[PDB]
């Protein structure tokens, strides 16, 4: 599964109608110029497929129209098509259309041109594997900065979402009610059971009483309703057994749910020291709980210091290295990074480089620069013209990217 | 694989088809949770645990249909 092809009309600065080249299923870098419309790129994709602009008010929504002179746009898409030779999406085809459509007061996904809901969308992200409870298929410099700059107790927080926690409560709770109005079901399947039960013990008694000696068609098919009635007996029977083995389904998570937990975080931290060690060879990384009340990072570039006292390029950097571990306990197809290199060294925009090289060997990436070490990663390269203050994009060469950086 | 089909019930339960609620072993499905091959995120189970709780929905929603026109067709036969 990735992304295939992107097409924007009416969003922000793509007045036009946009269709870009089909990425590559590797590395694809965006580059272009201050202001000529990378960020806005992004934000067409996150527009689609992420889960904080699923709802919008509709001054949000109309600050998504383009706005300039000539005619005045008033509404505005962005299809994503997907590759799903995978069969990753739960849709019998090799390809999949989703486009969200926007006008004054219109907001409608469509789903291979059909109409969806928005719940819709996003249960049909979460089976392919993007959770809500991931923010960081996408990362840009303001998740990277919000991630330096938390307390100890954010971090806490969002590796317990990160876990499950929150999805777990409400998955257990949903479950609870579906299974409180099943029990009404099964109650009245028992009592219909018992109807049909004294109508076949009536029929027996009227047969026993002719053969001695209620139309014709009951005691005709007599032996067909009581053979009827044993395959609804036997699949009554399935649903009392499956009751049980639900009831101890729920007995069995609900006492695993702590060392659950506790097994995420091991493996985060566990990534986490991998990640800082390949990223700066040499030094190392590592997490550390509270009073628990919060998770904390301690890290030596030297061959210990708590986050505020480190260099803030430094802080860019351990944070991000803290969201690659995070990506790697929950390897999504395909990832979207906007210029998540801006605040970095030199020396650790190639460390970042050659990481994604390795990675894109397995999943897609699509990302923007304005520095030139990701270009020695990459595999297509887009640029973004401004002109007459819309934006337009084109494939460009290697060495015509050396150029928009 | 076996739990995959609890995953669609639990985000895209229309690829179910009423054959699939039909066939689908809740016992050994939870088995399957139960007692994972490799142990599995807290998340994780949360769908797979609605997922066979919206299983054994349809087969109970199934049955009651079947039983109630079992049932008319009993007495419809009376008279
Ligand atoms: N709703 C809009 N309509 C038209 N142009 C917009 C809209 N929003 C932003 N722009 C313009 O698009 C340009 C910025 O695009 P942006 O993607 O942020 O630049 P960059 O390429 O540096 O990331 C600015 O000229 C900006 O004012």
């Amino acid at each position: 599964m990735y992304i295939k092809q992107v097409i924007i009309q009416g969003f922000r600065s793509y007045r036009d109608q946009t269709i870009v080249d089909p990425f590559s299923s590797k590395h694809n870098v965006i580059v272009g110029r201050n202001g000529s419309g990378k960020s806005n790129f992004f934000y067409a994709i996150q527009f689609v497929l992420s889960d904080e602009f699923s709802h919008l008010r509709p001054e949000q929504r109309l600050a998504l129209l383009h706005e300039g002179t000539g005619p005045r746009v008033i509404s505005a898409f962005v299809e994503i098509i997907f590759d799903n030779s995978d069969n990753r999406l739960p849709i019998d085809k090799e390809e999949v259309s989703l486009r969200r459509v926007i006008g004054a007061k219109k907001d409608q996904y469509f789903l291979d041109k059909k109409m969806v809901t928005k719940n819709d969308v996003m249960n049909l992200l979460e089976s392919a594997g993007f959770s809500r409870s991931n923010p960081y298929y996408i990362v840009k410099q303001g998740k990277i900065n919000q991630m330096a700059t938390a307390p100890d107790s954010q971090r806490l927080k969002l590796l317990r979402e990160v876990a499950g926690t929150r999805v777990y409560d409400e998955r257990k709770e949903e479950s609870i009610s579906l299974m409180k109005e099943t029990e009404g079901k099964r109650e009245k399947i028992n009592e219909l059971l018992k109807y049909i039960e004294e109508r076949l013990h009536t029929l027996e008694e009227e047969k026993e009483e002719l053969a001695g000696s209620v139309n014709k068609k009951a005691l005709d098919q007599f032996v067909n309703f009581s053979e009827q009635k044993e395959k609804l007996i036997k699949r009554q029977e399935e649903l009392d057994r499956g009751y049980k083995s639900i009831m101890e389904l729920m007995n069995v998570l609900e006492l695993r749910k702590y060392e659950a937990i506790q097994l995420t975080f091991k493996q985060v931290s566990k990534n986490f020291s991998e990640v800082f060690q390949k990223l700066v060879p040499g030094g190392k990384a590592t997490l550390v709980m509270k009073k628990f009340t919060g998770v904390g990072i301690r890290v030596s570039f030297t061959g210990m210091r708590e986050m505020q006292q480190l260099s803030g390029g430094q802080k860019s950097l351990v944070a991000l290295a803290l969201i690659f571990a995070i990506q790697k306990c929950d390897p999504a197809p395909f990832y979207l990074f906007d210029q998540i290199d801006q605040a970095l060294d030199a020396q650790h925009r190639k460390a970042v480089s050659d990481m994604i090289m390795e990675l894109a060997v397995h999943a897609q990436f699509i990302t923007t620069t304005f520095r030139p070490e990701l270009l020695e990663s990459a595999d297509k390269f887009y640029g973004v013209k401004f002109r007459n203050k819309v934006s337009h994009i084109d494939v460009i060469t290697a060495e015509m990217a050396k150029d928009f950086v | 694989g076996p739990l995959a089909k609890i995953w669609l019930a639990a985000h895209w339960d229309k690829k179910l088809t009423k054959a699939h609620v039909f066939e689908c072993n809740l016992e050994s499905s939870v088995e399957s949770i139960i007692s994972p091959k490799v142990k599995m995120a807290l998340r994780t189970s949360g769908h797979l645990l609605l997922g066979v709780v919206r299983i054994y929905h349809r087969k109970a929603k199934y049955l009651l249909a079947d039983c109630n026109e079992a049932f008319i067709k009993i007495k419809m036969a009376f008279r």
